[PDB]
């Protein structure tokens, strides 16, 4: 047989500790890092990050595509134009083969 | 069919182990030469010939 | 070896490749070659083992028997031209004829089968001295004449070099003759770009000189002839674990490391040139060079193999083995794709 | 006094070391002075200052 | 900042990058008719010295 | 007069020609297997000269075979597809000589090897004959 | 090519007009990438020396990163100079051989015709 | 962007200078903060698209890959930490500096100005993957599965190089916009189809459908949980990004070349579901789900339609978001257990409460919840699908049958049961693991109550 | 002269055929190497006395010297080969494979 | 410096060093045969270096700390288990065996760089010339096995012959119930659980393989017990001696260099006897060796290289 | 200003230091391309007389 | 509980003269370590 | 040459015998050393493309 140690055994660490929560096992590393992590990732940049993404605005130009389309609408029934042309670019600045 | 026979046994069988076989067989027949410089040099003299006829082809 | 021969030999080697790439005439870089040839065979020869002078004889035969070609190639040239220097009005015969010589110099594969027999009978720092300061006469002859090379005759020694280096490498499990085979598929590269720029010819030559000479100093660091041999690593040296597999997997060619920047410039230059599933069957048989290197890598750093008792003396005791050579070449080779533009 | 056998570099070679740092500090005063006299050589070159 | 700002500096990555698109095409353009005629000064494959010959009267007359 | 009796591959179509279209891909085949058989009897001998020029005879004829049978099979299906300009009668060529090769060695898993990776290379060829593709170039850039 | 430039000084490192070229900066991200290659350098010998990696060699760190910055302030000013004159030799033959490289008038895309593709 | 990049790239000597002690906290707090400071690239108040510098550039398709990027590198070093309890520092330090450096490097490649910047940073995403997978695996198979995904994506990007080098010496620039727009049509050529297929062959490795879909279960069981979410929640999307930004040169030749790939693609889906029914290991079960998963992908963009894009990058960030909590869920069991298969470890539910609660969430947004990205995503393309054929929806409609039925068989193999009660090394579940899926699953439920942000490239 | 300088390329591609096949020993390969030798002395004195370019009279002795002197260092590189095996023939160096 | 080339061709040469009292002696015998006590009073007397018997824990007070290190770190073997339990099913005996002749191969190499440094003679107990016994003893008494004496004389292929052998060769030859006797009278209680039969074995194993192998090429002195207590006569007749035959007497100034070369630094030294042969005797297994080296390197004194160690007492570590 | 607590919380700076170094090379490269500045044509303004350049 | 490392049946297969054997390779001897044929 | 020494330092070495029309002992001069000296100087650095 060749020289192989043992397969180590998996201790229950809440046995060793009580206030285990995950993290290395040193307590007051593991309760820091637990601190940490729960102030660095879920309170400043899940609730600051959906702040700031509920606070960007225009996103994808969609607010003011619909200003402008409220006023392209408006302009268009005002002045007697149909709401939208077949044709985007103007068939006299076109030039056919 | 989808499990074993497709994706176990011939897909794997076609894309990676065959080209894994194809270059074992390739490599068994490429480097099995017996070390002497006899048979070296008249492989060397065959392939001189062989540039030789493509020279006079080209 | 006394100091007095060893400095000779050492000087003559140093002299060979600095004659053949100073001199323009013919027949002097053949007396670069032949000096080259002349100061290979006793540093081939000094371990006094059996294998060393098997290796030596085939060395000397071949080498010389290409020496013999080349200056037939010189001798009608002298008869075609009545100087010296390959102009550009010569017959392609001659030019063919320097070219099958400079192959079986240079170690190609239809003349490659003394390369991994005479790196397997020697030692591993005339690995060092024949891998990579050796083969830059004979390519630098081939670089002198690259408007002469004929193409055809060139990309079917290029196929067959990347071909035969991909199979050369995996059925075999020594290190001085899978890196053998491996140098000989990154000569199939480095003649593969020969008569479209030979700038780029120096480029894969100096990345796989940086490239090849500090991992022949990591197997001289530990004297490590076989795979399980490198895969005593780490419980020899594991410090160089991660440098060598660096070091490994660019000698392989991925990106980000450099070695991909020879298989991307040659790539880059052969499509300029036009020439498109050659260089596509060359970069798709390229892979098994990462199939012995990845291998490799399982048995050296990836892996941890079995040790046995005797390797704790080698956790005992001092080296001094590293060099600084080592580690800038290591460094440079495995960090500069960042600095690509002026690596060109 | 903790090794039975006396290191190669116990001690650091002080000629080494000097050499080293007074090879750095020429070569850095050196290539601060190479860049000096290029940029003006150049400002001379190109005829604008 | 603005809109203004990546629009701007949009346009001057896009006139740079057409630009090397130009002088490398360009650049490619030139190395092949170089290298077909050899009229400039690049891929000139070197001649013998003309130093080197021998102007001197010789014993032969007419050589 | 090698290279340019070689060269009515290309100088009439497929569809046509197709005794000497079989006997100029049964002189390649001939060719490659000669140097092949070439090969494999200066690198690993018989202990004979009588199983040495067998080897080559063997050798040949299964190169031979696969030449015969690929440009024999490729003019057949020319002749029932009646198109010229097409890669898939390449195809169809090089999976019946690589299913000969496969036949003549005695083994179905190399014959389907032989079959995807010579109908591959022959359909490879074909389309760079089709589009113009250089397969060894004259440096011009 | 560049050994077939005329006017070429053979094995000169840096000619008369790499001084009329623009010298390159010591804040050149090049120049930093060798300065961290030095670092590197001084790292991956001190691991392999078994130094503290930090601590220990500091004067060879410093010679690493000093002479890293040397050899590539200079390989990079002959590189520059190299790419420079590339563009002069090819704006001179573009300057020389106008009828053999036109200039592409290219028509508008009202004028030519781009086959519409829909899919759908 | 480089005050996403650089940072990202100033956490190596965080990690290799700090204290062995602090590591762990120093590392994933300031990589939250790096998430923190990458949620900046949605300041798209135009559809000028953001170009921070000619090297990098901001897409809008390519920003949730971006914050998926920089979300999921915390999200790993969590996952590590009891995997890497009893390993020691230098080891501990090397698997960090490898997951930052994929972490530079999968940002740096979702950030391309130029599509050979994006070859090199796509290949270089095959080492550290390697050196996660085959050190750090814990069972024999891992060299195999190595060499498998290492070749299968090698034999794929050497004809992508090949047609990109191509393309460029062909007509110019490879910027992606230089090459959106100056770009012309492409003739009916076979050199063309060829060319096709070179420079798709990467994309179609990467995304796995059926010939070449086998590397992904050998490296996803042979994987540690790092290397199994990165593989399964961006390394196989980054070929995704490829396969998005390639098909702008070349699109007049993908309405007939499309065809083979997309009925690959959807019989690879049927039978990668049909897989799952009946599997051992778990990490194998959401392994061949990701299979299922990325074909609905390869089958929406190897069509054109906008809203096949819009299905595309929903199911990318849906996709990612799911297999990376479900994989981190395998891990859990595998950590409890010390075996992957689902037989042996049942009823769960009886001991661990709102691990239940977490199993039920992943495995019911892999089963496709309505306000969920994964039914968006999916109704999207099955939109887009029935507007390219009619005869279509039945295949899809298997696929989303058997993606129901294998959701629900994990879940009731190994949650509802028994409770298999030989087991006393069922410790309970870790608050580093409970807040892990947490911050998986509460991003979910934020891109389900905002969408604006997931709508890609094409509206 | 042509007919000498083709019977020359004749007896160099003889010499060829020579030491590029093996019978029994090294020893006649490396006399067909010195048969090389002779031959390319004759033909490049023979080039150099009907071009009449004595200039690069220098050249033909450099040809004798320096591969005599490799033939040399081979006839002593046997030498050593039969020192360190007491045999001599091509079929024993079959150990490096 | 260093001792290479460069230091070599400035005037360090070995032929001014080497005079007639720079000799190799080894002090050869069965178990408890007084060669301690002769090796002492030998470099007492003729001034040479007394190289101890080196053991399994040579290698850690030899270099490095000097303190003896523990059971599994320079050790995974014991002369105490091996004399409890012979036929072990972990493979004591080649461990033992193994690591011993290793030890004893260092100390060989130090002896050697010890002469050819300061020319001083040296003297070795039991050398690696004379190790192969105990090996081929255990084979004899059936403690190990064929495939183990293979790898074992494989080990010594590789490592013998790049040496050179001692001097001179004392044997003190002694019966085996006197061996007997004086191991029961040195009153060790494990060491007294030897048999009688591996002291026999051994005795003649020595008596008809190494004398003959060692008596034809070099010098060999024998003398009894009685005749060897007083060791005036011994280190009269070593210095008296012609020391004519031998194979010290034809190499020159550089192949000593060259064998200072290989002998000074450690790492060509310890290589060739941990070359890879998968014997799962001495096979330390992947998980035992990265605990073994995770527990070595934080130790005092090995973490770093020597000289290295800012946690001991290095100074000057800041510019070096 | 204990020496371990330097000495362990000097890792701390490097993170925004290479934030604030990245914010200067993102602010030097909007240095070098302003080739196209005030000439586009959805923004050609007349510039107001208290500023110099239109965006920075 | 571990993560597999290769055992004396993983390493003996790379401890061959070649690899991959075949009829005419299996006859191959392992070369020595200091290069010396007795 | 690859490495230009020889121009580089200005001194011929090699290069005063690399042709037929070199100088020669006691200015004896060859055969077709007119021909030679005119395609050397109807080759004055032309260039190998354009020169052939
Ligand atoms: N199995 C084995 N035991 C060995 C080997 N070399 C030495 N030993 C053991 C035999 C004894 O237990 C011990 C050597 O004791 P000595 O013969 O030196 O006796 P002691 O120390 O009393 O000194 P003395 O001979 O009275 O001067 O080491 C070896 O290669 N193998
Ligand atoms: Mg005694």
């Amino acid at each position: 047989q060749w020289q192989e140690d043992p397969e180590p055994e998996d201790e229950n660490v809440y046995a060793k500790n009580p206030d285990f929560h995950g993290y290395d096992s040193d307590p007051v590393v593991d309760v820091w890092n637990m601190r940490a992590v729960f102030f660095f990732g879920f309170s400043i940049v899940l609730v600051f990050g959906t702040t700031f993404v509920a606070y960007v605005p225009d996103y994808r130009m969609q607010e003011w595509a619909r200003r402008e389309a409220e006023r392209l609408v408006k302009y268009r029934e005002v002045n007697g134009l149909p709401i939208m042309e077949s044709n985007y670019f103007d068939p006299s600045k076109i030039q056919l083969p | 069919t989808s499990l074993t026979l497709l994706d176990l046994i011939w897909l794997e069988k076609t894309i990676p182990k065959s080209t894994s076989t194809l270059h074992t067989n390739m490599t068994t027949l490429t480097t099995n030469q017996k070390g002497l410089i006899k048979l070296y040099f008249m492989s060397f003299l065959i392939n001189i010939i062989l540039i030789i006829i493509l020279y006079s082809i080209n | 070896m006394n100091p007095i021969t060893l400095a000779i030999i050492y000087f003559t080697i140093f002299l060979g490749p600095v004659i053949t790439m100073s001199s323009t005439n013919l027949m002097l870089m053949w007396v670069g070659l032949e000096f080259s040839l002349l100061a290979i065979i006793p540093m081939l020869i000094n371990k006094k083992n059996p294998r060393s002078t098997e290796a030596a004889t085939k060395y000397f035969v071949t080498q010389a028997t290409a020496s013999m070609i080349i200056l037939l190639a010189i001798v009608l040239n002298y008869k075609q031209l009545g100087t010296w220097m390959f102009q550009q009005q010569t017959n392609g015969l001659i030019l063919n004829m320097t070219l099958m010589a400079l192959s079986m110099k240079l170690g190609l594969a239809p003349f490659h089968f003394w390369l991994p027999e005479v790196t397997q009978g020697i030692p591993l720092h005339m690995g060092l001295i024949l891998l990579t300061w050796q083969k830059i006469a004979p390519l630098s002859i081939l670089i002198q004449i690259y408007p002469l090379l004929n193409s055809t005759i060139i990309l079917m020694l290029a196929i067959t070099s990347i071909f035969m280096g991909a199979w050369g490498g995996l059925n075999q499990t020594q290190m001085r003759k899978i890196m053998a085979y491996s140098s000989i598929a990154h000569m199939g590269w480095m003649l593969a770009i020969l008569p479209y720029n030979p700038s780029l010819t120096l480029l894969n030559l100096m990345i796989y000189i940086i490239l090849t000479a500090p991992m022949f100093m990591a197997l001289m660091l530990n004297n490590s002839m076989t795979i399980n041999s490198i895969s005593l690593l780490w419980n020899k040296t594991p410090a160089m674990l991660t440098m060598i597999s660096l070091m490994l997997l660019s000698l392989g060619g991925l990106p980000p490391l450099t070695g991909f920047l020879p298989k991307w410039i040659i790539i880059t230059e052969l499509m300029k040139n036009n020439c498109l599933i050659m260089a596509t069957l060359m970069a798709m048989m390229a892979l098994l060079n990462l199939f012995f290197y990845t291998r490799l890598i399982y048995s050296t750093s990836l892996t941890m193999f079995p040790t046995n008792n005797n390797s704790k003396m080698m956790t005992h005791q001092t080296k001094t083995k590293p060099n600084l050579m080592f580690s800038t070449l290591a460094i440079m080779s495995t960090m500069t794709l960042p600095l690509a533009p002026q690596l060109i | 006094k903790f090794y039975v056998r006396e290191p190669v570099n116990a001690k650091p070679n002080w000629l080494a070391v000097g050499l080293s740092v007074g090879a750095s500090v020429f070569m850095w005063i050196y290539l601060i002075q190479t860049h000096n006299e290029d940029v003006l050589e150049y400002k001379r070159r190109n005829g604008l200052e | 900042d603005g809109p203004e700002k990546n629009y701007e500096k949009t346009l001057a990555i896009l006139q740079i990058e057409s630009e090397k698109a130009e002088l490398r095409l360009k650049e490619q353009e030139v190395r092949r008719l170089m290298r077909a005629r050899g009229d400039g000064p690049w891929y000139q494959f070197p001649t013998p010295e003309k130093e080197f010959i021998d102007h001197s009267p010789k014993a032969t007359p007419d050589n | 007069m090698v290279k340019r009796f070689f060269e009515s591959y290309h100088e009439v179509p497929d569809g046509t020609q197709c005794h000497r279209k079989t006997y100029i891909t049964t002189a390649l085949g001939g060719i490659c297997g000669i140097i092949g058989s070439a090969y494999s009897v200066s690198l690993n001998p018989a202990d004979s000269t009588l199983e040495a020029v067998a080897r080559v005879g063997r050798y040949t004829f299964t190169a031979a075979a696969i030449g015969a049978m690929f440009g024999l099979t490729t003019c057949v299906s020319a002749q029932v597809r009646e198109k010229p300009d097409d890669p898939l009668n390449y195809f169809i060529g090089g999976c019946a000589g690589g299913l000969t090769l496969g036949a003549r060695t005695h083994s179905y898993g190399t014959a389907a090897m032989g079959c995807v990776y010579m109908g591959t290379a022959a359909a490879l060829f074909k389309i760079g004959k089709l589009e113009g593709w250089e397969l060894f170039p004259t440096p011009k850039v | 090519m560049m050994n077939g430039r005329p006017g070429h000084e053979p094995l000169k490192f840096l000619p008369d007009e790499a001084r009329s070229l623009p010298p390159p900066k010591l804040n050149d991200p090049r120049l930093v990438y060798m300065g961290l290659l030095g670092y590197c350098t001084g790292l991956m010998d001190n691991m392999l020396r078994m130094r503290p990696v930090m601590r220990a060699g500091l004067h060879r760190q410093l010679l690493f990163v000093t002479s890293f910055v040397f050899a590539g302030y200079f390989y990079l000013k002959r590189q520059n100079y190299l790419y420079a004159v590339k563009d002069h030799d090819m704006f001179g033959y573009i300057k020389l051989h106008p009828e053999d490289f036109p200039e592409k008038e290219k028509k508008t895309y009202a004028e030519i015709l781009e086959p519409f593709h829909p899919v759908r | 962007m480089l005050k996403i990049i650089l940072p990202s790239l100033m956490l190596l000597p965080l990690t290799w200078l700090s204290s062995p002690k602090k590591t762990w906290t120093n590392v994933t707090s300031y990589s939250f903060l790096i998430s923190l400071t990458s949620l900046t690239l949605l300041w798209q108040t135009d559809e000028n698209y953001k170009n921070f510098s000619n090297m990098f550039s901001s897409d809008p398709l390519s920003t949730p890959l971006i914050i998926l990027t920089a979300w999921l590198l915390p999200l790993m070093l969590m996952a590590s930490q009891n995997h890497l309890k009893k390993d020691n520092n230098v080891l501990q330090k090397l698997y960090i500096s490898m997951l930052i450096s994929l972490q530079i490097l999968l940002i740096m490649t979702f950030s391309a100005t130029e599509l050979i910047m994006f070859y090199i940073l796509f290949e270089a995403t095959l080492i550290p993957t390697l050196i996660i997978i085959t050190r750090w695996g814990n069972q024999t198979e891992r060299l195999n599965a190595g060499i498998y995904f290492l070749f299968y994506t090698l034999i794929g990007s050497i004809p992508l190089l090949i047609a990109l080098i191509l393309i460029q010496n062909h007509v110019g620039t490879l910027n992606l916009m230089i090459l959106s727009f100056t770009t012309h049509t492409l003739d009916a050529s076979w050199s063309n189809n060829l060319l096709w297929l070179a420079c798709m062959m990467a994309f179609l490795i990467k995304m796995p459908l059926y010939g070449v879909h086998l590397w992904l279960p050998k490296a996803h069981v042979e994987a540690p949980i790092a290397g199994s979410m990165i593989l399964a929640a961006i390394l196989l999307k980054l070929g995704s990004y490829g396969m998005i930004r390639i098909s702008i040169i070349l699109d007049p030749l993908t309405k007939y070349m499309a065809y083979p790939f997309i009925l690959l693609s959807l019989w690879g889906m049927i039978m990668t579901s049909s897989i799952c029914l009946r599997q051992t290991d778990l990490k194998s079960l959401i392994a061949y789900s990701s299979v299922s998963h990325m074909a609905l992908v390869i089958a929406s963009i190897m069509i054109q339609t906008p809203w096949s894009f819009m299905g595309a990058t929903m199911l990318m960030i849906a996709h990612g978001l799911t297999s990376s909590l479900l994989f981190c869920l395998a891990n859990s069991n595998y950590e409890r257990i010390h075996s992957r298969t689902m037989i042996m470890a049942r009823g769960l539910q009886m001991v661990f409460p709102l691990m239940a609660t977490w199993w039920l969430m992943a495995s019911l947004a892999n089963l496709a919840l309505p306000p969920s990205i994964n039914l968006m995503g999916e109704l999207f393309i099955t939109m887009s699908l029935f507007s390219w054929s009619n005869f279509t929806i039945i295949l899809m409609g298997i696929n989303i049958i058997i993606t129901g039925m294998y959701s629900m068989y994990m879940i009731i193999t190994t949650q509802r049961g028994k409770l298999t009660n030989h087991m006393i090394n069922l410790q309970p579940s870790h608050t580093r693991e409970l807040t892990l899926m947490a911050l998986h699953m509460i991003p979910l439920i934020l891109l389900t109550t905002s969408p604006k942000l997931i709508t890609g490239l094409t509206m | 002269m042509p007919s000498t300088f083709f019977n020359l390329t004749m007896a160099f591609s003889l010499s060829l055929l020579g030491t590029l096949m093996f019978r029994s020993h090294l020893m006649s390969t490396l006399l067909c190497l010195e048969g090389m030798v002779l031959s390319l002395f004759i033909m490049t004195s023979v080039t150099s006395l009907n071009s009449n370019s004595m200039s690069s009279m220098p050249i033909p002795i450099t040809i004798l010297v320096f591969a005599a002197c490799e033939a040399a260092v081979g006839l002593a590189l046997l030498v050593k080969v039969s020192n360190t095996y007491g045999t001599d023939y091509v079929q024993n160096l079959n150990l490096l494979q | 410096l260093r001792y290479g080339l460069l230091a070599a061709i400035l005037g360090d040469k070995t032929t001014k060093k080497l005079h007639e009292y720079s000799r190799v002696i080894t002090v050869d015998g069965n178990i408890c045969s007084g060669k301690n006590k002769l090796a002492k009073e030998i470099a007492q007397q003729l001034g040479m270096k007394h190289y101890p018997e080196a053991g399994i824990q040579y290698s850690s007070t030899t270099t490095g700390d000097g303190r003896p290190l523990d059971i599994e770190f320079s050790g995974s073997c014991s002369l105490e288990k091996f004399y409890d339990d012979p036929k072990s099913n972990d493979g004591n005996s080649y461990r033992l065996q193994s690591w011993l002749y290793a030890s004893r191969l260092l100390q060989y190499a130090d002896a050697l760089e010890h002469l050819l440094s300061t020319g001083q003679g040296v003297v070795l107990e039991r050398s690696i010339y004379s190790d192969f016994v105990f090996l081929e003893a255990m084979y004899n008494q059936g403690y190990i096995r064929k495939q183990c004496v293979d790898h074992y004389n494989e080990i010594k292929r590789l490592t013998l012959p790049e040496y050179l052998p001692p001097h001179a060769v004392i044997y003190i030859d002694v019966p085996v119930p006197e061996v007997q006797s004086r191991i029961q009278k040195k009153g060790d209680p494990h060491e007294m659980k030897v048999t009688s039969a591996y002291l026999q074995d051994i005795e003649n194993a020595y008596k008809k393989t190494f004398l003959p192998k060692m008596s034809e090429m070099c010098e060999v002195l024998v003398y009894d017990s009685w005749e060897a207590e007083d060791p005036t006569k011994v280190v009269e007749d070593i210095e008296y001696l012609k020391y004519n035959k031998g194979p010290w007497l034809k190499q020159d100034d550089w192949t000593f260099h060259y064998l200072r070369m290989l002998v000074q630094d450690k790492t060509e030294v310890l290589n060739y006897t941990t070359i890879p042969v998968y014997l799962p005797e001495i096979t330390i297994g992947a998980h035992q060796g990265s605990r073994i080296y995770n527990s070595f390197r934080e130790l005092p004194g090995r973490k770093y290289a020597p000289g290295y160690n800012a946690e001991v007492g290095d100074k000057w570590i800041w510019l070096k | 200003t204990l020496f371990q607590l330097l000495r362990e919380h000097w890792v701390h700076i490097l993170v925004p230091a290479g934030f604030v170094f990245g914010c200067y090379l993102d602010r030097k490269d909007d240095e070098k391309l302003t080739a196209f500045r005030n000439k586009s044509m959805l923004f050609q303004r007349e510039l107001r007389p208290n500023e110099e350049v239109t965006w920075k | 509980a571990r993560q597999w490392q290769p055992d004396i049946e993983w390493a003996e297969q790379f401890s061959g003269a070649v690899m991959y054997p075949s009829k005419e390779t299996a006859h191959w001897k392992p070369p020595p370590w200091n290069d010396v044929d007795i | 040459p690859f490495l230009d020494i020889q121009k580089k330092l200005g001194i011929s070495l090699d290069r005063h015998f690399m042709f037929l029309s070199a100088e020669q002992p006691y200015k004896n001069a060859a055969r077709c050393h007119a021909f030679e000296k005119e395609w050397i100087e109807c080759a004055h650095g032309i260039g190998g493309t354009r020169a052939k």
